[PDB]
C-alpha cells in the first residue's frame, strides 16, 4: 500500500519533528515536498489557532500515548458531513502534531507512533479513491502552494 | 458533547484554511 505507506512517513516525520523538536536525515521527491508544505501550513494554522487548540486538547483529556480512540471519532465526526477538503485534513494533521508536542511534556518518551497511524487510518481508508483522485500528495502540494 | 465540540471547531478551522488558500 505505496499511498499507506507514503502517507504515514509524512504524517511521523511531521509529528516526531513537532514533538521532540528536532528534524530527521533519513521515492521523497513529493514527500520531502509535502513535507515541507506541512511545516509551513502546519505552523500556520497551529499560531493563530493557539487558545481553540488549547481548548480543544482539555476537552479531549488524553491520557497517554496510546489513547487515541476519542481523537479517531472526533476525525470521523470532522467529514460526517460529507465535504472532504485538504484545509480540513491539514487542520488535523496539524491538530495531531498540537497533541504529540503535549504528550511529550507529560512523559518524554512517548511513541507518536498511535497517533500517526491513527490519523494516517482515518485518512487513507475513509478518503481513499478521493486523494488516488489527485494524485495523492501532489494534491495536496499544488493547493497549498506559494509562488 | 465534548467530541461534537472539538469536531465543530476543526472544521471551522479547516475550511477557513481551505477558502484563504483556495484564492
Ligand atoms: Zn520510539
Ligand atoms: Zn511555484
Ligand atoms: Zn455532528
Ligand atoms: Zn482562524
Amino acid at each position: 500500500d505505496e499511498l499507506y505507506r507514503q502517507s504515514l512517513e509524512i504524517i511521523s516525520r511531521y509529528l516526531r519533528e513537532q514533538a521532540t523538536g528536532a528534524k530527521d536525515t533519513k521515492s521523497g521527491a513529493t514527500s520531502r515536498k509535502a513535507l515541507e508544505t506541512l511545516r509551513r501550513v502546519g505552523d500556520g494554522v497551529q499560531r493563530n489557532h493557539e487558545t481553540a487548540f488549547q481548548g480543544m486538547l482539555r476537552k479531549l483529556d488524553i491520557k497517554n500515548e496510546d489513547d487515541v480512540k476519542s481523537l479517531s471519532r472526533v476525525m470521523i465526526h470532522v467529514f460526517s458531513d460529507g465535504v472532504t477538503n485538504w484545509g480540513r485534513i491539514v487542520t488535523l494533521i496539524s491538530f495531531g502534531a498540537f497533541v504529540a508536542k503535549h504528550l511529550k511534556t507529560i512523559n518524554q518518551e512517548s511513541c507518536i507512533e498511535p497517533l500517526a497511524e491513527s490519523i494516517t487510518d482515518v485518512l487513507v481508508r475513509t478518503k481513499r479513491d478521493w486523494l488516488v483522485k489527485q494524485r495523492g500528495w501532489d494534491g495536496f502540494v499544488e493547493f497549498f502552494h506559494v509562488e | 458533547r465534548p467530541e461534537i465540540w472539538i469536531a465543530q471547531e476543526l472544521r471551522r478551522i479547516g475550511d477557513e484554511f481551505n477558502a484563504y488558500y483556495a484564492r
